[PDB]
C-alpha cells in the first residue's frame, strides 16, 4: 500500500506536469504501479490513481497520511454523485490489472513504441476518455489562518 | 436508547423462543382457571424443517453475541488476555452441547 | 479420400455439429438462441491479434499413428484432460503440412504415417493448407512461441455474445451469459462438444477461399461460437444458477474475461495451465484464420 | 567457527524440508514488523468455525514450548560434519522415500478420514431451511403463490452468511421508491432471489414483480407488514398468509457449494426429520461400513491424531481466513488459494464425476421399487396381475 | 459431565474459565430438574427469590 | 529507563490500518500469545523510529 500510495503520488504529479504541457523528462509516461496481485484495498489505490481525480490538482487530500487520503477519496469515487466517475472508478475496481491511461498517455506511448520498435511495455490497457468536472475547490495547506470577508 | 445500544442488544438475547399457546384443553374439560382468558407460554415449539432447529440457530446467534462481547472486552492482565480466547472456545463449544 | 465439395467438409451429413438439448438433437445455433446476456459495468475491446509465429513445430520421427482430433478436442473441451503439452504430439500436425507428404490424415482424425486400406481420408493439399497453420498447436507450450491468453477472451466474448454493432465496433460490454437450463449442462453441452469432428471444420476453414469460404464463415459461425462458448465456460470466473420459479437459469460470468482459473469445479471443464496456454494459442490460430 | 557449518550445510537441510509435501504452510516473509500467519478456518454457516491455528493449549507431548536455551549448545557444545573439516564425514543423503512414504501415509489417510461425513453432508446441504410466510396479493391464489417473506432474524441464520460464502453483493433494501428493475439487478448480482425490506409503502408493480419472480422480501418483523405494501388491489391481507418451510436447496443453486439436482431432492424428500444426532449416527454408521485400507504407518498417524471428529458442524463448511479481529472473510480470487472456494463437498474430483451417474442410478424407475398406499377392495381375484 | 472441549480443560491458560465454570455446573439430580420443569408451569404463590 | 518511557508511552503494541499506517495501542500492557493471533503485534520489533 506504501508503495503504491508513493507511485501513485509520482504519476499525479507528472500528469500534472504533461496536462501543463510542459515538456518532462519523464522516465515513463504512466509511473503509477498496476497490481497484479493485491488486496481489496490495493486495487482501490490503483484505480483512483489511474483516475487522476480533480481532487489532487485542488491540493483537497492531506498528504501527510497519503495512502489514508486515496482510500478514502477511492470511498468518495465508489459512490460519486458524478455517475460517470462512479462507473469508472468502479470498473478501474473490477478489472485492476489493466492499467487504465488517458488517451493523451497512449499517444506517448506509441511515439515510445516507434522510437524503440522491440521495447516490451505492459500489455492490458484501457483508454478510458477524462470526464471532466467544473467544481474548483479552494485550497491552501501550510500555516496561516484564512481571513475571510464575508458577502 | 439513544446510546446505549450495545445494552439493549444483549438483552434482546433474553427474549422466549416459544409461544403463547391458550389452554385449550383445559378450558374445554372446564377445569379450574383464574385467568378471564387462560393461557400458558410453551418455551420453544417443534422444529418445522427437516434438518435446521430454530432454538439451536437462536443460540447461535446467542453465543455470536456473547463471543463478540467476550472479544471487545478490554483487559491489562496477561491471564486475563488469556481466558479471554478460552472463553471464546468454550462458548463455541456450548454451541455445539447446545445443538 | 474423400473429395472436398465445393463448399466444406461440412457441407457433408456426415460432419453434422450437434448438441444435444430438449431430448434432440438441436443444431448449435438453436441452442445459442438460448443464451442471453446480463451486460455489467465493465468494457471488451479487442486489440489487434499478434500474426501466429512462422516456425513449425519438428513432428518428431514418431512411428504411430497419433490420434490428434481427440487430443485437440480434449485439450480444449475435455473433462479430464491436463499436462496436454507434456506429450507434444501436436508437432505432429507439421508432418501433414509437407508438399506431397506419405502421410494421410483420415476422417477418424488420426494422422497416419503412409496411406492405408479402408481408411477415408482428408485431400491432401487441403489438409497441408490445415497443418500449415493448426501444427503451430505445437508450440503452444514453448516459451518463445506461447500465445496472449488474457487478450484473446475478448475476441471470444465479441464472437459469442457481441451483437452485430457491438461485433462492428470492436467493443462490447462485458457479459453475463445465461440460459434456461438441464441438470449437469455445461458439461453434457461440452461433451457433446467434444465428440464433434472439428478436424472438418478447420480444414474447410484453412482450405477453401473466395466467395466459397465467407458462406462456410457464415454457414458455422454458430458452430465455432459453441467452441468459444464451452471455451469461455471453461475460463469463466463463476457459474451460478438461479433459481426463476419452477425453472433453473445457469449464468455464466463473464464472458471474454479469463479468470485464469485452475482449480476445478463441478459446473465445467476445467483448464490446467497448459490447457490454458494450448487453447490460448489454438484461439490465436482460429481468429487469425476467421478473419481474412 | 561454526556458523561456517551453519549457512553451508544446515540451510540446504532448510531448503530440502521447505519442499516436503505436508509442509503447506507459509512460516515467515522476513518481516518481523508485519508478519502473520494467514488464518484459515472451517467456518459452518449452521455452526460456529474452527480455526486451524488456534492457542489451544494442548501441548501435543509438549511440543509446543520453546526453550532458547538451546541456542546455547548449538553455538558451543555441539558438532557439525563441515565444522569437523581435521577429519572428513562424509556428508549423508538420506534416501527421500521414508519422508515420501510417510507423508503420502499421512495423506493417504486424511485423504478418506472425511470421506462419509462429507458424503453425508453433501445430502443434505440443501436440506438447511428457512420458515417463511407467503402472503396473498390476489383473488383465487393458491397459498403457495402470493409475496413471500421471512424475518430478519431467519435470513441472518441461514440466508446471509451462505450469501458471504458464494461471494455476491449484498441484496438491496427496498424502500418502494424501488422499481422492479432495480430488484432485478439485485437479483442478478447476488442470484439468491432475496431482497431486504427497509422501510415505506411498496409500489405495486414492485409488488408484481416480488410475487411473480418469487423474490423472498426479509421483513426486519411481522407488526403490520400489509401496511408495508401498497395493497391498492385490496386483496392482501394481515391474516391472509400461508406458513412454510423453504429448503436452502429452493434459493440457492452453487454446483460445488449445495448439492441441489432433482435426484437428491427425491432423497430428501424420503428422509425421515432429522436432528445433528441423527445425522452424527448416519455418518458413523455409514463410517462403519467402509473399513478404509491403510498401511501401518497410516494406522499409527490415527491412533496419533486420534479420536473423535464429531464436534465440528459441516453443513456447508468451508474454508475461508478470518480477520484478526475474528470476522470471517469471503474468499478473495487474489490472495486465498483456488482450492478454498469450494470445499467441493470435501471429495475428490472422480467421486464427484461418479456421483452424478450414481444420481443416475437412484433416480432410474426400475430400481424404484418400494410402493406407497394401497386399496383394499373385496373383488375375486380371476385373473391374476401385479400391475 | 460435557462442560469442556477437549482438551481446554487441561489446559493451563483456561483454568480461570473452567474455575468459573465449575463455579456455576450444579450436578445433576433428578429431583432437582424435574422440580425445575415443573416450576416453569406450576402456580407460584409466594414470589420466588 | 527514559528510552523505556519514551517508547512505552507509544505503546507496547501496534496494529497495521487498513491504509496500513502503524497505530500503537498507547499503553503498557504485558503481552500474551493469545494477542499472537490478534490484530496487535509486540511494539519493539515494529523497527519504527
Ligand atoms: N472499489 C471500492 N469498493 C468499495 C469501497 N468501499 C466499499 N466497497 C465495496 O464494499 C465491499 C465491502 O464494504 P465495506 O465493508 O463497508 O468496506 P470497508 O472496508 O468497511 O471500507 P469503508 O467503506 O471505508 O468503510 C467491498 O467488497 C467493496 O466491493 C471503496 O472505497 N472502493
Ligand atoms: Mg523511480
Amino acid at each position: 500500500i506504501d508503495h503504491f500510495a508513493a507511485k501513485i503520488l509520482e504519476d499525479w504529479r507528472q500528469k500534472e506536469k504533461l496536462d501543463k504541457g510542459a515538456l518532462v523528462e519523464a522516465d515513463r509516461v504512466i509511473q503509477r504501479l498496476i497490481p497484479l496481485s493485491s488486496s481489496t484495498y490495493v486495487q482501490r489505490l490503483a484505480a483512483i490513481g489511474a483516475l487522476y481525480p480533480n481532487e489532487f490538482t485542488e491540493n483537497v487530500l492531506d498528504l501527510s497520511r497519503l495512502s489514508t487520503a486515496l482510500l478514502q477519496l477511492s470511498d468518495t469515487y465508489y459512490q460519486h454523485a458524478n455517475d460517470q466517475l462512479r462507473r469508472l472508478y468502479r470498473r478501474m475496481y473490477n478489472d485492476s490489472r489493466t492499467l487504465y491511461m488517458t488517451q493523451r498517455h497512449q499517444e506517448l506511448l506509441l511515439a515510445q513504441i516507434t522510437a524503440d520498435p522491440n521495447i516490451l511495455l505492459y500489455p492490458y490497457t484501457y483508454i478510458f476518455t477524462t470526464i471532466p468536472t467544473s467544481m474548483n475547490y479552494i485550497s491552501n495547506t501550510g500555516q496561516g489562518r484564512i481571513k475571510h470577508s464575508l458577502t | 436508547l439513544a446510546g446505549a445500544n450495545t445494552i439493549i442488544a444483549i438483552m434482546r438475547l433474553f427474549t422466549p423462543q416459544g409461544f403463547l399457546r391458550t389452554d385449550d384443553l383445559a378450558i374445554a374439560a372446564n377445569f379450574p382457571r383464574a385467568s378471564r382468558n387462560p393461557q400458558t407460554y410453551i418455551p420453544y415449539t417443534n422444529q418445522r424443517g427437516t434438518v435446521t432447529n430454530e432454538f439451536a440457530s437462536r443460540f447461535r446467534t446467542i453465543v455470536a453475541t456473547l463471543a463478540n462481547v467476550v472479544n471487545e472486552r478490554a483487559v491489562q492482565d496477561d491471564m486475563q488476555k488469556a481466558t479471554r480466547s478460552c472463553t471464546k472456545q468454550w462458548l463455541r463449544h456450548l454451541e455445539t452441547q447446545f445443538d | 479420400m474423400l473429395q472436398q465439395p465445393t463448399g466444406g467438409y461440412t457441407t457433408l451429413e456426415q460432419f453434422a455439429f450437434t448438441i444435444r438439448n430438449d431430448g434432440t438433437n438441436a443444431t448449435p445455433t438453436q441452442f445459442l438462441q438460448l443464451l442471453s446476456y446480463e451486460a455489467t459495468e465493465n468494457e471488451l475491446v479487442k486489440k489487434t491479434i499478434p500474426t501466429p509465429e512462422t516456425h513449425l513445430p519438428s513432428a518428431r520421427n514418431v512411428p504411430g499413428n497419433v490420434y490428434i482430433e481427440d487430443a485437440i478436442t480434449q485439450a480444449l473441451f475435455g473433462i479430464s484432460a491436463q499436462n496436454v503439452n507434456a506429450h507434444g504430439y501436436f508437432s505432429r500436425l507439421s508432418a501433414l503440412a509437407l508438399p506431397n507428404t506419405s502421410a494421410r490424415l483420415g476422417l477418424d482424425g488420426v494422422i497416419y504415417n503412409s496411406e492405408t486400406i479402408n481408411i477415408p481420408f482428408y485431400d491432401p493439399a487441403a489438409v497441408a493448407n490445415f497443418a500449415a497453420t493448426y501444427a503451430k498447436l505445437g508450440n503452444a507450450s514453448t516459451p518463445r512461441y506461447r500465445a496472449d491468453m488474457i487478450d484473446i477472451y475478448a475476441h471470444v466474448g465479441l464472437e459469442l455474445a457481441g451483437t452485430d454493432a457491438e461485433r462492428a465496433a470492436g467493443v462490447m460490454p462485458v457479459k453475463r451469459a445465461k440460459f434456461d437450463s438441464w441438470e449437469g449442462s455445461l458439461i453434457s453441452l461440452s461433451r457433446d462438444v467434444v465428440n464433434w469432428k472439428i478436424l472438418a471444420f478447420l480444414i474447410d476453414l484453412c482450405s477453401l477461399e473466395g466467395e466459397a469460404l465467407r458462406a462456410f464463415k457464415t454457414r458455422n459461425r454458430d458452430v465455432f461460437r459453441m467452441m468459444l462458448f464451452i471455451m469461455s465456460t471453461a475460463v469463466a470466473a463463476n457459474v451460478v444458477n438461479r433459481k426463476v420459479t419452477k425453472r433453473v437459469d445457469r449464468v455464466l460470468e463473464y464472458i471474454g474475461v479469463n479468470s485464469m482459473r485452475t482449480a476445478g469445479r463441478t459446473a465445467t471443464i476445467t483448464y490446467d495451465l497448459s490447457r490454458h496456454e494450448f487453447a490460448a494459442k489454438f484461439l490465436q490460430l482460429t481468429f487469425t484464420r476467421w478473419n481474412a | 567457527n561454526i556458523a561456517v557449518a551453519h549457512t553451508d550445510h544446515l540451510s540446504v537441510v532448510y531448503a530440502t524440508m521447505s519442499n516436503f509435501m505436508l509442509n503447506f504452510t507459509n512460516n515467515f516473509s522476513g518481516n518481523h514488523a508485519t508478519f502473520k500467519p494467514d488464518q484459515y478456518v472451517i467456518t459452518s454457516p449452521e455452526g460456529s468455525y474452527k480455526p486451524i491455528i488456534e492457542r489451544q493449549g494442548e501441548t501435543v507431548d509438549g511440543l509446543t514450548i520453546i526453550d532458547t536455551s538451546i541456542v546455547w549448545p548449538i553455538l558451543c557444545q555441539c558438532t557439525y560434519p563441515l565444522v569437523r573439516q581435521s577429519i572428513m564425514e562424509e556428508i549423508v543423503y538420506p534416501d527421500p522415500s521414508t519422508t515420501l512414504s510417510q507423508s503420502l501415509s499421512v495423506a493417504q489417510v486424511l485423504s478418506k478420514l472425511t470421506l462419509p461425513d462429507a458424503f453425508i453432508n453433501m445430502i443434505l446441504s440443501g436440506g438447511d431451511s428457512v420458515v417463511m410466510r407467503t402472503y396473498q396479493t390476489e383473488a383465487d391464489d393458491d397459498l403457495d403463490e402470493g409475496i413471500r417473506m421471512t424475518t430478519y432474524d431467519q435470513y441472518l441464520s441461514h440466508i446471509r452468511e451462505r450469501l458471504h460464502i458464494t461471494n455476491v453483493p449484498d441484496p438491496i433494501y427496498i424502500t418502494g421508491a424501488s422499481t422492479p428493475d432495480q430488484i432485478a439487478a439485485s437479483v442478478q448480482a447476488t442470484h439468491v432471489a432475496v431482497v431486504l425490506y427497509q422501510s415505506g409503502v411498496i409500489n405495486g408493480p414492485a409488488s408484481t414483480y416480488l410475487r411473480e419472480n418469487e423474490v423472498l422480501v426479509v421483513m426486519p418483523d411481522y407488526y403490520d407488514v400489509v401496511s408495508r405494501f401498497a395493497n391498492a388491489n385490496l386483496q392482501m391481507n394481515n391474516n391472509r398468509y400461508h406458513e412454510s418451510v423453504l429448503e436452502i436447496a429452493d434459493i440457492f443453486d452453487q454446483a460445488d457449494f449445495i448439492q441441489t439436482s432433482d435426484a437428491v431432492r427425491q432423497l430428501r424428500a424420503l428422509m425421515p426429520t432429522l436432528s445433528t444426532s441423527q445425522i452424527r449416527h448416519a455418518i458413523e454408521r455409514i463410517a462403519q461400513i467402509t473399513d478404509v485400507d491403510s498401511t501401518d504407518y497410516g494406522k499409527l498417524t490415527l491412533r496419533f491424531l486420534g479420536t473423535l471428529t464429531r464436534s465440528l458442524k459441516m453443513q456447508n463448511a468451508q474454508i475461508r481466513r478470518i480477520r484478526p479481529d475474528g470476522t470471517v472473510l469471503r474468499y478473495d480470487d487474489q490472495i486465498d488459494i483456488e482450492a478454498f472456494r469450494w470445499s467441493r463437498y470435501f471429495l475428490d474430483e472422480l467421486q464427484l464425476r461418479r456421483l452424478s451417474v450414481g444420481l443416475r442410478l437412484i433416480t432410474n424407475p426400475r430400481i424404484a421399487r418400494r410402493f406407497n398406499g394401497v386399496r383394499i377392495m373385496y373383488l375375486t381375484d380371476d385373473d391374476p396381475d401385479p400391475d | 459431565k460435557r462442560y469442556f472441549p477437549e482438551n481446554l480443560e487441561q489446559n493451563q491458560s483456561a483454568a480461570r474459565l473452567v474455575s468459573a465454570v465449575k463455579a456455576r455446573a450444579s450436578e445433576a439430580d433428578i429431583s432437582s430438574i424435574h422440580l425445575a420443569i415443573a416450576r416453569e408451569v406450576s402456580p407460584m404463590f409466594n414470589v420466588h427469590e | 529507563p527514559v528510552e523505556y518511557g519514551i517508547f512505552v508511552q507509544r505503546g507496547a503494541t501496534y496494529t497495521i490500518n487498513a491504509a496500513g499506517e502503524f497505530e500503537f495501542s498507547g499503553r503498557n500492557e504485558k503481552w500474551d500469545q493469545a494477542l499472537y493471533l490478534s490484530e496487535h503485534f509486540p511494539a519493539l520489533f515494529s523497527d519504527v523510529p
